[PDB]
Parts: structure tokens; C-alpha cells; sequence
DNA sequence: TGCCGGACCCGAGCATCCGGATCCCCTGGAGAATCCCGGTGCCGAGGCCGCTCAATTGGTCGTAGACAGCTCTAGCACCGCTTAAACGCACGTACGCGCTGTCCCCCGCGTTTTAACCGCCAAGGGGATTACTCCCTAGTCTCCAGGCACGTGTCACATATATACATCCTGTTCCAGTGCCG
DNA sequence: CGGCACTGGAACAGGATGTATATATGTGACACGTGCCTGGAGACTAGGGAGTAATCCCCTTGGCGGTTAAAACGCGGGGGACAGCGCGTACGTGCGTTTAAGCGGTGCTAGAGCTGTCTACGACCAATTGAGCGGCCTCGGCACCGGGATTCTCCAGGGGATCCGGATGCTCGGGTCCGGCA
């Protein structure tokens, strides 16, 4: 079963904490290495990361939308 | 809801239809208008065999068709489907024209 | 007596018909006039030598046999009009 | 009346009934064929003319023509044409 | 007292007029002398190419159930044959159309 | 005994000295020039032979070359060559 | 008894041997007769083209500061004349090289 | 540090150098060996004028650099600086080979 | 006498020199072998016809004038080799 | 016989499991375009006849080229050196490559227009044809002079080498934005 | 919120290296003088290809009306083109290294190339005829028309799936069960 996608993307972004934000490609590779159906839930995880950006829990670093980089919030 | 096809599919059917068909696609009377327009620029009051104009047409749109497959190959080869004039310019250069 | 604009008699439905027979799917709006100019250039290239043919053949009527010559010295060899 | 205009339509139509006894012909296709055969005739005769220039030879032989056939024809067309013309030359030699 | 005149085409057993083509060669401004067997040979190979193209065109016309040859099947014969197409790459056909050629990248999902 | 071979390199050299008395030339450059002369010669000669063959002409005059060059030459080169050959043939005709 | 041998090139004021031109026409078998002014016109337009191309070669050589012209001077002369490039596009030149042509997309920034 | 020119600087310098120079670039002996090898495929017992061999080398190199410039402008159209043989095949096929 | 592998008689750096003369800036590794095939096709054609010339010339040595014929019959015309 | 603490059973917490909201996916409804089957009327194609003109036979004869022979020449083959380039690999970076966000441009479907096409008709412009006659040029004769071959020498030019500048990349200093504390 | 430490980002200096130049030195291949002859030229003749006169007819161009399917514009919206980000690899470049082409010398010959011979085969002309060409006819295959079969293609919608939030129930701790205790 597993948790909802918010859990997985939060450890995807919190796995490394690079100086710049984690890119969409790097977080996709992280979720692939940890194990998740990125093949089919790609629209699902894109709307999920869009949701977490809109909730303000996550902040997009460089790009807008799914492109660019993403990092954790201030506090 | 009224019937409406998605874009390109009717264009694909047109491609198929026209690749089977062999007839001229321009209205011919403007083509003789162009022929006499360009011809009077070299010598005025020249008369024309209609067969001469038909040969001019067949050669003309034949050259244009071959240019169009080359243009389509250029449009695809730059990772696209839509043609732009840079396809035409590249085709003209590589054809030695 | 003179002729001023028949190049805009080249209808963009005819251009796109040749594009479909030429296999072109999506066409920009700026294509039409440039192809008109290019084919027009081709037309003077043929008909200049065709005029020279009819002049050297001492006629005032253009025939298809001179058209055969005019296509063939650029190697655009068309069959069914020679004879 | 008018002057006689020579055509290959009789000869090509004979060849047609040799290979396809069933089918008919259009006049437009036949004009295509005549323009074709006259074109390729003047082609092969032209390269034979240049061969006569390069060999400095006054009389045109079949040897030069078979050579020009290897110049024009693509591959197995050239070999089969050489074979068929060879047999035709032999039975013409024996009349 | 002259013997019965055969034709050189009959002497080769062929269809094309040897006298006509040899006359074309002589008045073509190509050479003053032309050997006897060369026009015979040329008529033979013209017969070969004629029968080849005509046979393929008749087969193509039979494919689309018509018993009278049209320039469309002439184009289909000349362009689907790579030796013939390469031989006549610079050759235009009237009302023959083109080979139907659709790019698979143009095809939708 | 060597077989005398006709080449235009002396004529090319005198043409060069006409246009530039101060200028020399290499032997391979003269070979290029002779190749150019022969190339344009065979082009114009074959074209004139064909134009004679079309209008059933058996005698070649400068009119036919004038037509054939104004075919083969585009732009101002055709007009200037026609003019210059016209003066040359004209004052030859007076000669 | 007989007139002085006077050359037809001098009569036409020309340099190229019009007799040699006319002889090569006769051995070229282009027609069974040739009018008198035809090889004259041939010769004359050949000095015209030759003068033009050698003018271009001289321009290149003075630009290339060498007294004797070389095939590189020939290439550099001919290939900036685009009118000749319509005339002689299908012509290759021995040791002529190519026009130095670097595109702005190859240039940085 | 020891110096290292950034990529493209040296390449453009050799482009300038060889657009300046006129001479043949491939070694003549292996090309000659290839000529003999290819001619052996048709008929044995063949000798070779050297002038024929240099003519073949010059014509071949000119043919190659011409199609190189063609594929160059094709890759320029295709928004790339790295040439791949798909460009070469497209240039041949549109050119007619 | 007997030769086998002059396919690699063209070296890669020779191709890079030609490509710099050809104005090419960045060259893939896949380029060289495809160009090798293309040049093989071109030389097989022209040298086959050169052999046809020389057997028609009844010679056991080829001449450069045969090469002139081989370049001219597709109009790849070269000057300065006995033409 | 009432009284007070121990334990437990009742309320709270919070996790937990689906309730419904919502996004994607597969297959059927709908629509329509297109192939297949005759029907009809038609118009060019094939067959025939008559008529011509050039293929053919026959002869001659002259010369084009195949062969025989002699010569002599670059190609071919070997070899000894011999440095220029070929190869090769290793770090580095930047360019293809690929995903995504956005936007508006052009395929599609409509209304409106309009001139192309039929087709019908005349006029007449010039092409095409035969004939006539002669200007010129191929063929022949005899004769000469510049072109090619060949020799010979000699300066335009490559190469060498030492100077002088262009430029390319990279360290270094000045300066403004951000981040985190005052 | 401000202010200064931290960090990025741009301009510039400077060196090293290629790029370009100046001149010294063979140099051999350009460049130019001559022997000869064989093709260029002068003249004669033939005689015919071709320039022009005449014709006529026929094929080209224009005009008139009508119509209709093509074409032209509005909307419009989605999908492809483009923008942008980020990355990973595959040459770029920059060394060592192997070889191998190249240059120069020697020795050979097959075979190209030039010339005598002759001889057979093609050009040229009298006779002629029969096969090939032009016109017409008739017809039968074929193009347009009409109707249905077929098949593709696009959206509607119910089902799978998933996730924030109430339900819920078992768990986790305190008034009420429960029994000794005074």
C-alpha cells in the first residue's frame, strides 16, 4: 500500500539538501531509487509537488512549475 | 455537440487522397495569367500552345512537390512537424540553388 | 494589355494542396508568398530560354517542344509532351 | 492530308502484345513512351559519340555500344541487355 | 533478278525498325560510318527496356484492375524500381502523381 | 620524335599579357585554362548541334551560337558577349 | 601568283586560332556544313569569358600579392563571383581549396 | 597552471588554417592502396598513372568537403554544433543519393 | 600486391582535418565509418566506370583522362588533368 | 453498620479506515468518410484500308582499323632511412537531450463571395508548306608560318628564422544582492 | 526592518601562445628563343541548303453568360514551437607514443604508342515495294453517378485509484464498582 505521495516527495527533497534545490530530474531519480511507480503516477506526483508548493511547505528554487529546482521551506 | 475532427487528421486524409490523385491542384486560368504575365516581360504578343502551358504546369508543381518532401524532411529533421521558411532556404542551398 | 498581379491568384488552398501532396502536415502562415516568389523565379528561368527558343525558331507562338527543351537543359525531363 | 509523322507506337504496341496480350494503351502513355525512347536513344548515342571522339574512330561498332550500355544502365539491366543484344547480334550475323 | 528483301529487323527477328534507327544514327551527326550490327543491337536493347517497363506497368495496372495503361501506373512502375528510378531520377512525369509516402513520425499516437 | 599536341596555353598567356602584362602563370593553371576552353567548347558545340537538329539545320552560323550562349549565359555576360561577338563578326564580314 | 597568307584571327582581330576552332568543329561532326562567322563568334566569346575570368584572377592575385597566378587564385577569383557560381557550380578545381567561410553560429557569444 | 585553450578555439583555428590551405589532407599512399584495392574488384592486371591517382584524391576530397559544408549548414539548421550521420543521410537523400 | 583493409587507410584525424576544412566544429565518433561507406560507394562507382573505360581502351594502365570521363558523366568537372 | 481506598469500567485520544471528491483509463456510442458494388453513357483506342517513301538488294571501291612489329617509359617493386602524423588516453566541460510551462497560430468548421470552367462562337495571326534560286562553303590544289618540342637559363617563391603583435583565458579587484542576526 | 557579513557578478591586467612579418637563400619550373612542318590559308568549282514569296487554315486568343465548388474570412482553441533548467557524456584538448608514409635511389618490364599493310565492310546510288502512317469507325472499358458496407476516429462515461477528512474503536487514563476496614 504505502503512504500518500506527499510523504515520498518530502523525503525525496529532504534526502540530500543540496545548496541549490533538488531538480525535478534528481527527485525523480531519488524516487526511482527508493522505489515508486514514477512511470504511471508521474502526473500524480507532478500535481502533488504542485500541491506542496501551493501549501507553502515546499518552495521552488529556480524554475516555475515542474521545471527548475525545489527545496524545503525556511523553518 | 456538433461534429468536429481534431487537427491534422483531415490533413492526413488530404495527404493520402492527394498522394493517390494525380490531377492539377491550381485553377489553371490564373496559371496562364501568370504565364503570359511573365512571358510579356521578355517578349510581348507571344502566343501559347495550351499543351505548352500544361507541360509548364506539370513540371512546375512537380518541382514544388519534390521541394515539399524535402521541406518536410527538413521540418522533421529539426525535431518538429511544422514547416518554416528556413526549411525552404536550407533546401534551396543544399539543392545548389 | 499589361498584367500586374496574378501571383496572388496562387491560392493558399492550392499551396496547401501541393503541401499535402508534397506530404507537409502543418504549415506556417509566412510560407505562401516566399514559395510564390521561388516558383516565380523558376518560371522566369524556364520561360526566358523558352522565349529565346521561340525567337530563334522565328515564331510568335510558344510550343510544347520548346518547353521540352527548356525543362531538359536543366534536366527536368518530362515525358508525353515531346514529339 | 499532312506529312508523315514517324512513331514507335506500332512497334511498342507489338512489344506490348508480346509481354501483355491483355492490356490496352492510352495515347498519353504512348507519348510518354515516345519521349522516353527518343530521350534515351539520344542519350546512348551521345555517349557513343563521345566514345568515338575519345577513341578517334570513324566507324561505330557494337563494341562501343555495349561499352556505353555499361555506362548507362544500372547493373543487372546492363548485363541482361548485353546478353540479349549479344544473341540478337549473333542471329543477325547469321541473318 | 533481285532476291526477296527481308528486313534487318526480321534478320534479327525483332520488332523495332533497324533501317529507321540506323537512318537516325546516320543523320544524327554522330558518325559518318556506322557498323551493321550496332543499330540491330540498339534496337534489341531498346526492345528489352521497353518490354521490361511495359511489363511492370501492365502488372501495376492489373493491380488496380484496369486494362488500359495510364501515367499513374507508369509513375508507380518507374519509382518503385530502384534501378529504373535511379536511371530516371531527373525525369518528370505528367499526371503520374507521386508514390504515396507517409512519414511514420507524422502519424499520431 | 614526339607527337605535337594542341594546347591553348600560349593563347592563355597572351590573353593574360593583354589583360595584365605584369602577371605570370603556372603550368597547371594553364592546364586548368585549357580544360576550361575545351569544356565550354564542348558545351556550346553539343548545344548548337542539338539546336541544329531541332530546326532541321545542317549549316551552323553565328546566329545559332548567339542564341545558344544567351541561353547558357545568364545576366550581363550574355549581353556583353553578344555585343562583342557581334562587333567581331561584323568587322570580319567587312573583311 | 597567289595572295599573302593572312590569318582569319587577324582578320577578325582575334587571338584564338579560328582555323583550329573550325577544324575541331568539323572533326566534332556537329553539322555537315558550318557558316564562316560561327567559329569567329565562338573564338570571340571565348576571349570574352577568358578576359573576364583572368581579370578576376588578376584581382585575386594582386589581393594575394603573388606575381604568378596559381589555382588558389583561380578558386578565390571564381567563387566570389556568384554569377559564375550559377555558370560553374558543378565544377571542381584542382588544388583550389574552398572559400574561407565560418558561420556566426560557430562564433561565440 | 599549464595553459589549456577552451574547446572550439583550437578547432576554429584549424578551420581558418585549412580554409587558408589548399593541399590534400589524407596521406597519398594509403589512398593509392585503396585505389588499387577497389580497382582489383573489377579486373586484375592493372597499372595506374599517378596523375589519375591525384585526380581521384582531389576530386574525392572536394566532394567530401562539399558535403561537409552541406551537413554543416544542416546541423546549423538543426540547432546543433555536433554533427551526426543522420544529417549526412538526410543530405544525401535530399541531394538524391 | 593483395590488399585487404584499406577501409582504414583513411585515418580519423585526416577526416577531422577535412572537417575543419569542411567547417565542422564538433564531430561524432559515428561520423567516420558512415563517411567511409559513402566514399566507398562513390569510388566504387567512378572506378568501376574507369575500368570500363580502360578495358574499352584495351589498356592495362589507367589514364587520368579516363578519370576526366569519370568525373564528367555526372558533371563533377575538374580542370588541370589533361583536359 | 457506615467509611474509605483499590480496581475497574467508562470517557478521551488518537490513530485508522474508508466516504466521498477527484483524477486518469479503457471501452463503447456516434458520426462520418471512404471503399465496394452496379448503372450509363461515352469517347478515345484499336483495327483496317489506302497510299507512299525509304529500307532494301546489288554492286563497287576505297579507306579504317586490326594486326605485326619495334621501341622505350613510367609504373612497379624493393629498400633504407626518417621525422610527421597516427594513435591513445585522460580530464573537463558544454552541448545535446530531454522534460515541462505557456502561448498563440493555424487546422477545422462555418458563411460569403467569386471567378474558373464549360461551352459556344468568331476573328484572325501566323505557322507551315512547296517551290525557286543563289551564296557560300565543303572539297581540292598548292603553298607557307606560327605552334609544339625542346633547350636553357634564372627570379617568384617556398622555407627558415628571428621579431612583433593579437588574442584567449584566467587570476584579481570593485561592486551590488541576499541572509541572518541586531 | 536595517545593516553588515557573505556571496555572486562584472571589468580588467597580464601572460603565453599562435599569428603575422622581414629578410636571407636556393630554385626549378616558368619563360622565352628556334626548326620544322603540317595544318592554315588562297583560289576554283559544285551545287545545293536555305532565305524568302505565297498560301490557308487552323489553331490561338478573346468575349458572353452562368454556375458552382473553390476560395476567402471569423472564430477559436489546442498542440506544437519555443523557453528554460539541468545534466551527463563524448569529444576537445593536450600530453606521450608507433608507425608509417614518404622521399629518394635502382632496376624491369609490360605495354602503350607509332607505323606499314591490306582488307573487308560501310557509304553511295539504281529499283522497288511493302510496311508504316493518316483518317475513320465502332465499341467497350472506363469515368461519373448512385447507394450501401465498412472502418476509422473522436468523445461520454463508468470504473480503478488515491487522498483529505470524519468515524470509530480500541486503547489509555480517571468516577464508579467492589470489598475490606473501622
Amino acid at each position: 500500500s504505502g503512504p500518500p505521495v506527499s510523504e515520498l516527495i518530502t523525503k525525496a527533497v529532504a534526502a540530500s539538501k543540496e545548496r541549490s534545490g533538488v531538480s525535478l530530474a534528481a527527485l525523480k531519480k531519488a524516487l526511482a531509487a527508493a522505489g515508486y511507480d514514477v512511470e504511471k503516477n508521474n502526473s500524480r506526483i507532478k500535481l502533488g509537488l504542485k500541491s506542496l508548493v501551493s501549501k507553502g511547505t515546499l518552495v521552488q528554487t529556480k524554475g516555475t512549475g515542474a521545471s527548475g529546482s525545489f527545496k524545503l521551506n525556511k523553518k | 455537440k456538433p461534429h468536429r475532427y481534431r487537427p491534422g487528421t483531415v490533413a492526413l486524409r488530404e495527404i493520402r487522397r492527394y498522394q493517390k490523385s494525380t490531377e492539377l491542384l491550381i485553377r489553371k486560368l490564373p496559371f496562364q495569367r501568370l504565364v503570359r504575365e511573365i512571358a510579356q516581360d521578355f517578349k510581348t504578343d507571344l502566343r501559347f500552345q495550351s499543351s505548352a502551358v500544361m507541360a509548364l504546369q506539370e513540371a512546375s508543381e512537380a518541382y514544388l512537390v519534390g521541394l515539399f518532401e524535402d521541406t518536410n524532411l527538413a521540418a522533421i529533421h529539426a525535431k518538429r512537424v511544422t514547416i518554416m521558411p528556413k526549411d525552404i532556404q536550407l533546401a534551396r542551398r543544399i539543392r545548389g540553388e | 494589355k499589361v498584367l500586374r498581379d496574378n501571383i496572388q491568384g496562387i491560392t493558399k488552398p492550392a499551396i496547401r494542396r501541393l503541401a499535402r501532396r508534397g506530404g507537409v502536415k502543418r504549415i506556417s502562415g509566412l510560407i505562401y508568398e516566399e514559395t510564390r516568389g521561388v516558383l516565380k523565379v523558376f518560371l522566369e528561368n524556364v520561360i526566358r530560354d523558352a522565349v529565346t527558343y521561340t525567337e530563334h525558331a522565328k515564331r510568335k507562338t510558344v510550343t510544347a517542344m520548346d518547353v521540352v527543351y527548356a525543362l531538359k537543359r536543366q534536366g527536368r525531363t518530362l515525358y508525353g509532351f515531346g514529339g | 492530308k499532312r506529312s508523315r509523322k514517324e512513331s514507335y507506337s506500332v512497334y511498342v504496341y507489338k512489344v506490348l502484345k508480346q509481354v501483355h496480350p491483355d492490356t490496352g494503351i492510352s495515347s498519353k502513355a504512348m507519348g510518354i513512351m515516345n519521349s522516353f525512347v527518343n530521350d534515351i536513344f539520344e542519350r546512348i548515342a551521345g555517349e557513343a559519340s563521345r566514345l568515338a571522339h575519345y577513341n578517334k574512330r570513324s566507324t561505330i561498332t557494337s563494341r562501343e555500344i555495349q561499352t556505353a550500355v555499361r555506362l548507362l544502365l544500372p547493373g543487372e539491366l546492363a548485363k541482361h541487355a548485353v546478353s540479349e543484344g549479344t544473341k540478337a547480334v549473333t542471329k543477325y550475323t547469321s541473318a | 533478278a533481285r532476291a526477296k528483301a527481308k528486313t534487318r529487323s526480321s534478320r534479327a527477328g525483332l520488332q523495332f525498325p533497324v533501317g529507321r534507327v540506323h537512318r537516325l544514327l546516320r543523320k544524327g551527326n554522330y558518325s559518318e560510318r556506322v557498323g551493321a550490327g550496332a543499330p540491330v543491337y540498339l534496337a534489341a536493347v531498346l526492345e528489352y527496356l521497353t518490354a521490361e517497363i511495359l511489363e511492370l506497368a501492365g502488372n501495376a495496372a492489373r493491380d488496380n484492375k484496369k486494362t488500359r495503361i495510364i501515367p499513374r501506373h507508369l509513375q508507380l512502375a518507374i519509382r518503385n524500381d530502384e534501378e529504373l528510378n535511379k536511371l530516371l531520377g531527373r525525369v518528370t512525369i505528367a499526371q503520374g502523381g507521386v508514390l504515396p509516402n507517409i512519414q511514420a513520425v507524422l502519424l499520431p499516437k
